[PDB]
RNA sequence: ACCCCUAUACCUUCUGCAUAAUGAAUUAACUAGAAAUAACUUUGCAAGGAGAGCCAAAGCUAAGACCCCCGAAACCAGACGAGCUACCUAAGAACAGCUAAAAGAGCACACCCGUCUAUGUAGCAAAAUAGUGGGAAGAUUUAUAGGUAGAGGCGACAAACCUACCGAGCCUGGUGAUAGCUGGUUGUCCAAGAUAGAAUCUUAGUUCAACUUUAAAUUUGCCCACAGAACCAAAUCCCCUUGUAAAUUUAACUGUUAGUCCAAAGAGGAACAGCUCUUUGGACACUAGGAAAAAACCUUGUAGAGAGAGUAAAAAAUUUAACACCCAUAGUAGGCCUAAAAGCAGCCACCAAUUAAGAAAGCGUUCAAGCUCAACACCCACUACCUAAAAAAUCCCAAACAUAUA
RNA sequence: GUACCCUAACCGUGCAAAGGUAGCAUAAUCACUUGUUCCUUAAAUAGGGACCUGUAUGAAUGGCUCCACGAGGGUUCAGCUGUCUCUUACUUUUAACCAGUGAAAUUGACCUGCCCGUGAAGAGGCGGGCAUAACACAGCAAGACGAGAAGACCCUAUGGAGCU
RNA sequence: ACCUCGGAGCAGAACCCAACCUCCGAGCAGUACAUGCUAAGACUUCACCAGUCAAAGCGAACCUCAAUUGAUCCAAUAACUUGACCAACGGAACAAGUUACCCUAGGGAUAACAGCGCAAUCCUAUUCUAGAGUCCAUAUCAACAAUAGGGUUUACGACCUCGAUGUUGGAUCAGGACAUCCCGAUGGUGCAGCCGCUAUUAAAGGUUCGUUUGUUCAACGAUUAAAGUCCUACGUGAUCUGAGUUCAGACCGGAGUAAUCCAGGUCGGUUUCUAUCUACUUUAAAUUCCUCCCUGUACGAAAGGACAAGAGAAAUAAGGCCUACUUCACAAAGCGCCUUCCCCCGUAAAUGAUAUCAUCUCAACUUAGAUACCCACACCCACCCAAGAACAGGGUU
């Protein structure tokens, strides 16, 4: 999303362009567990979001 | 770690035991159900843990009938009393059509 | 005879072994399934049967036919052991020479021990040899007898030593201890035969179910037509026909209940794993052909002989980047801001002369100045394929071949 | 909390039976750790001296010095030397050949090759290639997951045992 | 951490369906006092036990809730009835630690090393062009992000092996990859020269000695042309070592009532093997530094300061020999002496079409661009040897 929002507002004109997501913030939660652990222990809090 | 407990109940083997057209003698459980899914129409009883059992002997037929409820069950007439002009409730009903009659006349002297 | 072609010993264990997992040199001999309750089969007699006792609403009597071998560390009882060693008792013995002459003193033999090294490791030796060392008149060393014994002794505690494996000696007995664990389990031939699950000091086991096997009795069993199964996707349930021949019940038991990949729907993890967990379905643990070798992918199953035939699955194809030429005065250093910002720092406008040039699209200048594009003319004509990598460790890996009618 | 950092002679508060005293101190000492500084060496995670709530030192769990002593552990001057740079020569034993006597562990069977791939995941034996008359003797130790000892670690067992 | 019961998802529509999967709860409360008796037919948590609904009838009247729970024996009671956080919840009536002093039966069904899978982590290359670099993306560095690759780390998995696959560093011997540390060739530069930085090609040859530490590493000293990165069962213990690490002894600090323990420190501590099979046991072209001159030349304002060509001197490596020296002595050796010979491909240019210019050309085309050793062969009884384990070989005029 930086990378979209920093390019497109660089190399836009905003005096004859304009521009709109068709795409929502990140929402969809991802979750990671500890580096090293071993498998089982419960499911790994949530990291970020897609 | 994990820290959900619980969830380990079994399944409660419940649904339709009797469907169309099976033939069903007088007390058998028709349906068991957690919630009034199928509702009792034309002699068919209905227990207290709301399951669904045959009052005559005969033929199982699932319909699809008006709904009146009560006039003193309070939510429903509270729906009924919300529900816009024009509306009509439907609800899934389970009859038992009887297959013999209730009895013969026979001679039996002649006096 | 070899040379050609085919061909990954056996047993056990396992999801799966050519496995570089187990066992086996080989020969001969020895070496491992014991029985009840019932059931079934065949007789005898029969409302009774049996040579008392017992059973009997067709039963009773008799026979047949069914349940292994080896192995612990252990525990207890009674003996035998202190000729080794631990400590003790009785009575003995040895300790050269030198310092100083007193010493649990020093050097140093005999003697006692065993620090370090090397050799040895089925040895000379079930702890040695060689050198090097600690002590060597003392808490020393040692010969002889005797004593203390295992629920114990003895110990300058190393939980050391008690007749060469002492965290509890050895022998005999209980004893053919026990082993949900490993190993093994011996003629021939045929047949049926693959894994829902629940409890459990249970997850290396067992019991019940499920599946499987046999023998009986009976009538429906699988495939399924329409209608039908709830509010908050693939499908399934139910099911008459029809295609078929199996199903349920009764009797009697074992064994399997430590599971692998592939396709699909998901869950956990990294939208990792030949990862883990469920579900549907295949195959594998059974044969054969193919994908190189090959478990799980594809083809195909019911058995034999043939020097016959038709087939199934079955052999990877691709090779990529040329792009113009010629030209350019000028209203103006448009206005504002700034030291200047001149088409090109930032703002407002974007008109307008020449035939034809943006109040300038890139560069370039502190700013300037400069050079390219868009524009005239020029002319054959913009010629326009719209695409894109490389690495590892013994030695590349069939040989090769674009062109003779499917 | 209090004297620029540090640090509190000091003040306030709470608990305990008492709140670690003297001494020593980076230790034969949890982590920090190769603590900081000086000596020693050309060069020091070593050794010695010093500082140090040692945030887990410490007083017969004995604390700290000290004389002798130690096959105890560590450092070092000087010398010595095949320890090494860097190994060489000789003798004896061993060795190898002739003669006599004559074991053991091991051993499924073997007519017992190399490369790459495959596969119960590390092939002499399977696939593709390569190599290839037969047979002794000496040597080597890369492989035969070489031999030995039903892993000395780990887990399991409704298996043991010793100790508290 | 959990162990029993229930609801929702996973499991969308008959039933069922797991995880140390994702969430929510339960171990009651309230009413009644016919919450009496009895009895067809059914359901069922995949077994059993347990659990669930109920027609009719007798007698009266005219239960809510989702889980809200515990078997048998036995105990209390005249009887009816009532007894566990038996919560390890199908429950043994009542039993903890520790073991490195340990033992047994097994397990690669299960961990540590090693192999393998995977690549989160680690490493590299490209793509994009923000930004840094006075200006300037692309001399050099590089954000967000994308694509691809490697199998050196730490994991993760539990597939071979627990009727043994012995282990960290070191010695010895090294085989290989190139992602090159040096030497070679080339392109760019913010390359004047010397030095550099970056990229392409190149694996023939090379890649030091020491102080501390068991160390791999790391720091430091002195050099060198350089002191490469890795893989090889973290190469290599039937070739060696045993400092470390994880057996039995002991100490310190801490923990524990104690036995004992510490993924803390410290002192000490047995490394067996006679080779059966495979494999192998003599394959002659060497590199590098330094000195001189070129030359104080090129270049540069100066300071600084080359590349070529050529000459010499070494060092190492390979092969060999004893004249002298030295260990020594009919000889074997080094510390001594002698000899050692080819290229190597990145690119830079000329002519010239597709495309009548140009263009180094996956256009046709032009240029930069080995020899040596060995080689004959029943004299052989025997002897000698500079030949040799035996055998073989050479000499015996
Ligand atoms: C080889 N040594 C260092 C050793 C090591 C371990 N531990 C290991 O296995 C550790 N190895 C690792 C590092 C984990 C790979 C060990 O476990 C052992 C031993 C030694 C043996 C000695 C045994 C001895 N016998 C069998 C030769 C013996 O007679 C006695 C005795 N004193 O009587 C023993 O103590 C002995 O049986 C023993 O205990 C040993 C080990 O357990
Ligand atoms: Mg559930
Ligand atoms: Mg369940
Ligand atoms: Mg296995
Ligand atoms: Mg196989
Ligand atoms: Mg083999
Ligand atoms: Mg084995
Ligand atoms: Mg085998
Ligand atoms: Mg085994
Ligand atoms: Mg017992
Ligand atoms: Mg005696
Ligand atoms: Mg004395
Ligand atoms: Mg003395
Ligand atoms: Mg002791
Ligand atoms: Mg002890
Ligand atoms: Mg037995
Ligand atoms: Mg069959
Ligand atoms: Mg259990
Ligand atoms: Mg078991
Ligand atoms: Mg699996
Ligand atoms: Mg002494
Ligand atoms: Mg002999
Ligand atoms: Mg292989
Ligand atoms: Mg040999
Ligand atoms: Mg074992
Ligand atoms: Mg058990
Ligand atoms: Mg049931
Ligand atoms: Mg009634
Ligand atoms: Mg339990
Ligand atoms: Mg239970
Ligand atoms: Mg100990
Ligand atoms: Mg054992
Ligand atoms: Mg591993
Ligand atoms: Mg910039
Ligand atoms: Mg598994
Ligand atoms: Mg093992
Ligand atoms: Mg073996
Ligand atoms: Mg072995
Ligand atoms: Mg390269
Ligand atoms: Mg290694
Ligand atoms: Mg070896
Ligand atoms: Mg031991
Ligand atoms: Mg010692
Ligand atoms: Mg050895
Ligand atoms: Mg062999």
């Amino acid at each position: 999303f930086e990378m979209m929002r920093l390019t497109i507002n660089r190399s836009m004109d905003p005096k004859n362009m304009f521009a709109i997501w068709r795409v929502p913030a990140p929402f969809k939660p991802i979750t990671r567990k500890s580096v090293g652990h071993r498998m089982g222990g419960g499911k790994g809090a949530i990291d970020h979001y897609v | 770690s994990s820290k959900n407990l619980g969830g380990k109940s079994s399944g409660r083997r419940q649904g339709i035991k009797k469907m169309e057209g099976h033939y069903v003698h007088a007390g058998n459980i028709i349906a068991t159900q957690r919630h009034f899914r199928w509702h009792p129409g034309a002699h068919v009883g209905v227990g207290k843990n709301k399951c669904l059992y045959a009052l005559e002997e005969g033929i199982v037929r699932y319909t699809k009938e008006v709904y009146v409820p009560h006039p003193r069950n309070t939510e429903a007439v509270d729906l009924i009393t919300r529900l816009p002009k024009g509306a009509v409730l439907y609800k899934t009903f389970v009859h038992v059509v009887p297959a013999k009659p209730e009895g013969t006349f026979k001679l039996v002297a002649m006096l």
